C-alpha cells in the first residue's frame, strides 16, 4: 500500500474478542514478513485522533544537514626550507564521505544514493607561536578553491600555472566573508551513488576493493592567494557537505564497531562491550536482572 | 441563612444551609478526555459512583495561633477507599475535584478564612538553597501546615492568592466554601504518586476571636473525584 | 537602489538552513534516473521492520549466542524466565535494533511498539509461555501471579511458531525522551517478562533445552522527532588513509 | 523559495515527499 | 543583482524588534494544542481581579497582621480609622496587588479603581462608616466634615458584608505616570480615608475589636502603556546552583 | 463574556439614584468573585468616549522581548597547564530560564506558558591584561554554538570529534557579524511548559523537586573554533532569549521576596522592609499617616 | 511579513489577539 | 458508605435514606440478625464539626 | 537568496534621510488627538504676520 | 515608502500637508 501519510495512524477502540478460527496474535517469522497484528486486536483500546506528523524522519530532513567532511590545517609562511612533504601555501584533498564517522554512518544506512552536495567551507587563522613569534594580529587573506574533476592536472605549488582556471570552477573569498558556500550536481555516471560496492575498480586483478569507479569525484585544491608575510600563520580550511533532493534505496544495517579505515570496512571493536566484536551490547548480571529497576 | 445547596456526587450528600455560592475554577466543570486529546491508546476504566464521590479527611483545630492547612490533590485522596486502590493498580489517572470545606462557629464568633485551589503549587523552603524533600511535600490525608502564610510558602504573596479559584469563609456570613475544580495539567493524564495538580490551602486571613465560652472549631474537608479515569493498569504498587 | 539593514544571524552558517547556493558547474546535466527496487522516502518505514533483540546480553554469551534465550524443562511451577530492559536511550537488548538505532538519532518517541517471539525447539518440543508488559512505576515483577496483572499475551507452542506481545503506548505525556535517567517519569516505559505458563515437554530424543528469539518493531503509531547525534559512533582520531587522501 | 539560479539542482531542499511504501519490507511475501 | 543601500540600525540588535529568524530544527512537529483551563491573552484581566491592601503596614505588624485593619469602640464621634496612600508608583498599600504589581511593569496609567472592604466581625456587631476618596491638590483630610466633600460611601454593616468605593478616573492630563515624586501633579491621585459615620456597638460575648480587609482592582476603563522592567526584582549576585549549570 | 476588546470601555452618563432593593455598592467577597459595582452606580458621571487602546497589555507583547538568559566569561589561550575546571576556549550550558531575574519573574506570572524561543549570541573580546601583556588588538575569531538535546553526547575538548555535529544544529559566527539569531520551536513534550511544577522528575523518591522532566531542553556548547594563539585574550558569550508566538493559562501571584537559587523556590527575604519576610511592604508611622502628604 | 522560510514558527511575534474573557477570573461563580 | 453530611440551619431536620441494596429480592425476619437474608447493615452518626 | 550589491552612500547617515526605523516601543498607542486652537501647517503663515 | 513594520509611527516623514488657513494669525477678528 503506496499512500501519503503525513501523521501517524489513529487508533480505533476495540471490544472483547473470543472467535474460532482468528489468532491474530500468532505469526510466522518464517516467510520473511513482520508481525501484522494490531493494538487493537492485542488489547482493548479506545479511539484515539492521532495528530503527530512524521515530517522530521523524512529521508530529506534526516540527511539534509550540513556535516564536516574535510579539516586541513597547513602552515602559510615562506616555504623555501621546508621538505618536500608539508603543505606549501596550499593543499589538495581526494574528495570522500568516509573520513569523519557521523556522516559515514548516516550515509551507510542505505545501500544507493542520489543528491546534490551544497559544499560550506570554512577558514579560520592563528598566529604562529613557534620560536619567539608574537601575536601580531590576524591579516584578511583571500583563498582559491578549485574543484579539478578526474583527468585534470592538480597545482603542484601555491603559484603555479593551474591556478589561472580556464575551465575548472574555482571560488575565490575572504577569511573575513561568510564561508564560501556552492552546489555541486549529482555528478554519478549512473542513476545513483553506490554507499557500497561489492567489486573491484579496475579490469585486472589488483584494483581496489569497494570503491566504485563509478562514484569517483575528483580533486579539491585549496590555495592562500596572498604572497607569504614576514611572519608565518596556520591556516585551517574546514569543508562542510549538506545532501539535498535525495533519493534513498536499500536500507542497510548500522554498523556497530568503530570504524577502521576509510578505504574498507575493516572491523576490530572495542576491547569490552559495548559495540566490541564478542558483545555489541553491554552485559547484566544475567536474562533475569533489570540495572535500572525502580526500588521503594 | 444566606444560601442553601446540595451535593449529591454518587453515594454521598451534602447539605449547606448557610452559604455564599460555589466556584467553578475558571468557569470550566469537569469532563472525560475526548478522543482528539487523548494520548494512551489503551481502554479506560471509569469507575464513576466508586470513585466519584465525596471523600472527608480528618478535621484540623481552629486555633488562635493557626498560620493555615495544606492538602496536595490526588496526594490526599491516594489510599482512600476505590480511588486509591484504582490509584494504586493505573498508571495513569485523570480527575477534577468538588471541594467543600465547612467550618460553623455562633454569632458571636469571628473570622475569616480565605480557601484557595492553587494550581502547580510548586513549594519552597525558607532559609536553605536545598530544596524541599519528598517528607516535606507529601503528607498524605493529614496534610500540612504554612510555615510562613505571608508569602504562601513559595517566596510570592498571599495578598495575590485571589488571583486563583478562591471561596472565603466570613463566620459572621456563611459556615462552607465549595470549589469545583477541571482537571489542570500540561498532560492530558498524569501519574498520580509523583505529582500533584492542585493544592487546597485554607489560611486564617482574620483569625478567630469571641468573647464566649469558648469550644473547639475544626475545619473539615470533603472532597469528592470528578470523572475519574485511569489507564495502565498492573499489580498494585502503593 | 533599495534600501536595506541587516538583520542579527547576517552572515552566520547555521548547518540546518535550507537556502538554494550558486550551481558550480552550469548547463551540466545529470545521468536520467532509472528505477531502483527498494527505495525509502521516510525513517519510520525502517523502525517498522523487525529485528533481532539481544535479549542474551550476559557475560558467557559470545557472538550469536547473545540473539537466542534458552528455555529448558523446570521442576517447579510459575517460575520466571527472562526479562527484557524496555530503555531504548540506555544500552541494552533494544539498543542495536532497526527501531532502536534509528530512534537514538532522535530525541522524543511516541507511539506503540510490537515485540515478536520465535521459537526454535523441534517439532514435538511443546510449551505454554506467558509474555507480560507492565507500565512503569513500580519494581519488575518477579512472580507469575504480580506479572499476569499487566497487559500480557498466552502463547502456545504450535504450527505457527511466533507470537506477538503489543507494547501499547500508555504515556502520560504525549512523548517520551532519552534522558539517560531511566528512572525519569519521562523516559521510564515499564518492564517486560515471561514466565511458564506452562512447562516444556519433549521426547526423550528432542533436545531438553529449545530457543527462543526476539524481535522487536515499531507500529504505525511510531513517530519521532528533535534529531540529534547519535551516540553510537564515535571518533578518538583520523581514520587510516584519511591523511592519505592529502598526500 | 527564491531560487533565482539557472540550474535547477540549485534550488533548496524538497522536503514534501510524504509518500511512502512500507509493505515492501515489511511483507515483501507474494 | 538588485542594487542596494545599508540604512543606519543595520546589524544592531535591538532587543524589542518583531523579525523571524532560521528554524534551528526543520520539519519539527511541535505537540498538538490541548485545553488548559484558564488562558490569559491581555495582561488588563489579571489586574482586574482585586486582591488584599496591605494598609496595615507598620512596625508591630508581623506577616499576615499587616492584610487586615482592626477597628474598635469610640467614645468620640466624627474619627479617623485609618487612611490609604493611593501612590502605586512608591512603596505603600497598593504596591504588592495584582493592579499594583502588574502596573509597576508599565510607566504610564489610565482608568479608574475600585476599592473593596470587608467587615469581619461577628454576626451581630453592628457600625456605619464612610469611605471618601480626595483628588489632589491639598492635604489629606483629618476629620470628617473635610472627608465627606469629596468622593464617598457610607457603608452600613448587614447580610453583605462588602462595600466598594470607586476611586473614579479624574484627571487632568489623558494619562498619569510613574513618577519617584509622589506631590507630581502628573502622578499624584488624591487620597482615601476612613471614618466613623457610627460606632462599632457589640454585645458581651462579641470579641470588642472586629476586623475590616481591604481589596483592589481595576475596572474596564483601565489602561497601561510604556513597559518597563519592574523595580520589584533585582539581583546582587548569581543566584545559588546558577553556575553549576556550566559543570 | 468573551469578546474582542481593542479599546477602554466607555462611560455613561448616570442620573440620582433612590430605589429600594438596589444595592450596586454592596458586595459578597465571600463568593470569591470580585466587586461588580459600576462608576455610574457609585458616582454621578458624563459620557466619555474612550479611546485608550489596550495592545500594550497583550501577554504577546507583554512577554515578547529579549532578554539575557546567559552569560558566561571563559579565557580564549593555550590550556595546556590550566587545571581540569575552567573552560578550555569552550563551555557547555544547560539551558535554563531561571538564572537571571527579570525574565524569570515575568515567566513565572503564569502556571503554563507555550511558545517558540528566539534565541540571539552576542560575543565580546577582550585582551587579557594578566601579567605583563598588552593590548596588541581584538582578533575577529570565528565561534561554533551547538544545541545538543538530551541524550547526546556533549564535547569534552575544543576539538573533540563531537563538533563535527552530523545531526546537531550548530551556527558559526564571527565577532565582527551582528548577533548570530536563531528560533527553536515549542520542544516540550506536553502542550505547554510547566512554569511551575507540583511533583518529582524520577519514580523513585530521590528525584528532583520542581522541575518537570518534561520541560528539559538540553545543553548549549559554545565553542572557539580558531586554535589558540601566542597571546591569552578573554571572550564573553552572552545569550538572549525572545518568546513569541505565546500562550499563557493561570496566572500566579507575582514573586516578592528575592530569589535564591535557580533549582527552587526557596525564600528568606531581606533584612528589613521592603521585600521582608515579616514586612513586603515599607513601614509608616501609623495607619492614619501619609509620608507624601502635600501641605502647604 | 516577509517569513521566507520554511517552518512556520519561524515567524515573527503574533501580536493580534485582542479577545478576552476576564470573568473566568473575577466571576467564576455558577 | 451512604452518607450525608447535615449542617444545622433554618431547616431542623435532615433525611438519610437507607435504600433498598439487597442480593436477594426480599427479606426475612429471622431472629438471627446475623443472617444474609436478615441483615440490613449499620446506621452510624459523627462529628462532621 | 537575493543576489545584490551595495552602492555608494551605503551605510552612511545623512541627516535629511527620510526612512523608516525600528518602533522601539511596539504597540505603544499614543494619546488620542485633541483639538487646540492655532495649528500650523506651512511656516509661510507665519511670515503673512506683520 | 517601504515600512515593513508593524507599528505605524515607524513610517517616514509625511510630507503631503498643503492645506493651510493663515487668517487664524492675519485676520483673527470676527
Ligand atoms: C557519496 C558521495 C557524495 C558525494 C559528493 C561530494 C562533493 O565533493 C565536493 C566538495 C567537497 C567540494 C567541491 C568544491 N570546492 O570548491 C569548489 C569550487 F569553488 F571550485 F567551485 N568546488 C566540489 C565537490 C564535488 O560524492 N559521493
Ligand atoms: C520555560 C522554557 C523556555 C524554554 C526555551 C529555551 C531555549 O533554549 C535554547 C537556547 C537558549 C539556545 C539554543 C541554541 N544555541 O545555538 C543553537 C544552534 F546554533 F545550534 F542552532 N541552538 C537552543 C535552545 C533550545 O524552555 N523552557
Amino acid at each position: 500500500i503506496e499512500s501519503i501519510i503525513k501523521t501517524a495512524t489513529d487508533t480505533v477502540k476495540s471490544e472483547i474478542n473470543a472467535e474460532l478460527g482468528v489468532v491474530p496474535s500468532l505469526n510466522a517469522v518464517e516467510t520473511g514478513a513482520t508481525s501484522n497484528t494490531e493494538p487493537e486486536e492485542a488489547i482493548q483500546t479506545r479511539t484515539v485522533i492521532n495528530q503527530h506528523g512524521v515530517s522530521e524522519t523524512l529521508v530529506e530532513n534526516f540527511l539534509s544537514r550540513a556535516a564536516l567532511v574535510s579539516k586541513r590545517s597547513f602552515e602559510y609562511k615562506d616555504h623555501t626550507s621546508s621538505t618536500a612533504r608539508a603543505d606549501k601555501n596550499f593543499f589538495k584533498w581526494t574528495i570522500n564521505t568516509r573520513s569523519f564517522v557521523q556522516l559515514r554512518r548516516k550515509l551507510e544506512l542505505f545501500t544507493y544514493l542520489r543528491f546534490d552536495a551544497e559544499i560550506t567551507i570554512l577558514t579560520t587563522v592563528a598566529v604562529n607561536g613557534s620560536g619567539n613569534n608574537t601575536y601580531v594580529g590576524l591579516p584578511d587573506l583571500t583563498l582559491q578553491a578549485m574543484f579539478v574533476p578526474t583527468g585534470a592536472l592538480t597545482p603542484e605549488k601555491q603559484d603555479s600555472f593551474h591556478w589561472q582556471s580556464g575551465s575548472n570552477a574555482s571560488v575565490f573569498f575572504k577569511i573575513s566573508d561568510p564561508p564560501a558556500r556552492i552546489t555541486i550536481p549529482f555528478m554519478c555516471i549512473n542513476s545513483a551513488y553506490s554507499v557500497f560496492y561489492d567489486g573491484f575498480a579496475g579490469f585486472e586483478k589488483n584494483g581496489l576493493y569497494g570503491i566504485n569507479p563509478a562514484d569517483t569525484i575528483g580533486n579539491l585544491c585549496v590555495r592562500i592567494v596572498n604572497e607569504h608575510q614576514p611572519v608565518g600563520f596556520t591556516v585551517t580550511v574546514r569543508v562542510y557537505m549538506k545532501p539535498k533532493h535525495i533519493k534513498a534505496w536499500a536500507p542497510r544495517p548500522p554498523r556497530t564497531l568503530p570504524y577502521m579505515s576509510i578505504a574498507n570496512a575493516n572491523y576490530k571493536g572495542k576491547e569490552r562491550a559495548p559495540n566490541a566484536l564478542s558483545a555489541i551490547i553491554g552485559n547484566r548480571d544475567s536474562v533475569k536482572t533489570m540495572p535500572h529497576n525502580i526500588v521503594n | 441563612s444566606d444560601r442553601v445547596l446540595q451535593l449529591k456526587l454518587g453515594n454521598s450528600a451534602i447539605v449547606t444551609q448557610e452559604a455564599a455560592n460555589y466556584c467553578c475554577a475558571y468557569g470550566e466543570w469537569p469532563n472525560y478526555l475526548p478522543d482528539h486529546e487523548a494520548v494512551a491508546i489503551d481502554k479506560p476504566t471509569q469507575p464513576e459512583t466508586a470513585t466519584d464521590r465525596f471523600y472527608t479527611l480528618k478535621s484540623v483545630k481552629w486555633e488562635t495561633g493557626s498560620t493555615g492547612w495544606w492538602w496536595k490533590l490526588p496526594d490526599a485522596l491516594n489510599n482512600i477507599g476505590m480511588f486509591g486502590q484504582n490509584v494504586q493498580h493505573h498508571y495513569l489517572y485523570r480527575s477534577g475535584f468538588l471541594i467543600h470545606v465547612q467550618c460553623n462557629a455562633t454569632k458571636f464568633h469571628q473570622g475569616a478564612l480565605l480557601v484557595v485551589a492553587i494550581p502547580e503549587h510548586q513549594r519552597g523552603a525558607h532559609n536553605t538553597n536545598t530544596s524541599p524533600g519528598f517528607d516535606d511535600i507529601m503528607k498524605g490525608e493529614e496534610g500540612g501546615t504554612f510555615n510562613h502564610p505571608y508569602v504562601l510558602d513559595d517566596g510570592t504573596s498571599l495578598a495575590c492568592a485571589t488571583i486563583f479559584p478562591h471561596q472565603w469563609i466570613n463566620l459572621r456570613t456563611n459556615n462552607s466554601a465549595t470549589i469545583v475544580l477541571p482537571w489542570m495539567n500540561a498532560a492530558p493524564m498524569d501519574f498520580p504518586l509523583r505529582h500533584n495538580q492542585w493544592t487546597l490551602a485554607i489560611i486564617p486571613v482574620v483569625p478567630l476571636g469571641t468573647r464566649t465560652t469558648s469550644s473547639m472549631v475544626p475545619i473539615t474537608v470533603s472532597i469528592a473525584p470528578m470523572c475519574c479515569e485511569f489507564n495502565g493498569l498492573r499489580h498494585a504498587i502503593t | 537602489g533599495v534600501p536595506t539593514y541587516l538583520l542579527p544571524g547576517s552572515g552566520q552558517f547555521l548547518t540546518t538552513d535550507d537556502h538554494s547556493s550558486a550551481p558550480a558547474l552550469p548547463c551540466f546535466n545529470p545521468t536520467p534516473e532509472m528505477h531502483i527496487p527498494g527505495q525509502v522516502r521516510n525513517m519510520l518505514e525502517v523502525v517498522q521492520v523487525e529485528s533481532m533483540m539481544e535479549i542474551n546480553n550476559t557475560e558467557s554469551a559470545v557472538g550469536m549466542e547473545r540473539l537466542k534465550v534458552d528455555i529448558s524443562a523446570l521442576t517447579d511451577v510459575d517460575q520466571l524466565l527472562f526479562n527484557i530492559p524496555l530503555d531504548i536511550q540506555l544500552d541494552g537488548p533494544l539498543r542495536n535494533t532497526l527501531v532502536g538505532n534509528i530512534s537514538r538519532y532522535y530525541t522524543h518517541w511516541s507511539g506503540s511498539l510490537e515485540m515478536t517471539f520465535m521459537f526454535c525447539g523441534s517439532f514435538m518440543a511443546a510449551g505454554k509461555l506467558i509474555l507480560c508488559y507492565t507500565p512503569p512505576g513500580g519494581s519488575c515483577p518477579t512472580t507469575r501471579e504480580t506479572a499476569m496483572l499487566g497487559t500480557h499475551i498466552v502463547w502456545d507452542f504450535g504450527l505457527q511458531s511466533s507470537v506477538t506481545l503489543i507494547i501499547p503506548w500508555i504515556s502520560g505525556s504525549h512523548y517520551r525522551m532519552f534522558n539517560n535517567d531511566a528512572k525519569s517519569t519521562n523516559a521510564n516505559v515499564g518492564y517486560v517478562t515471561c514466565f511458564m505458563q506452562t512447562n516444556l515437554i519433549v521426547p526423550s530424543e528432542s533436545s531438553d533445552t529449545c530457543s527462543l528469539i526476539g524481535f522487536i518493531a515499531a507500529k504505525d503509531d511510531f513517530s519521532l522527532r528533535l534529531m540529534r547525534d547519535s551516540p553510537d559512533i564515535g571518533q578518538l582520531d583520523h581514520l587510516h588513509a584519511a591523511e592519505a587522501a592529502y598526500q | 523559495q527564491i531560487n533565482f539560479y539557472k540550474d535547477s539542482y540549485a534550488a533548496s531542499a524538497s522536503k514534501q515527499d510524504f509518500s511512502q511504501d512500507p509493505s515492501k519490507f515489511t511483507e515483501p511475501v507474494v
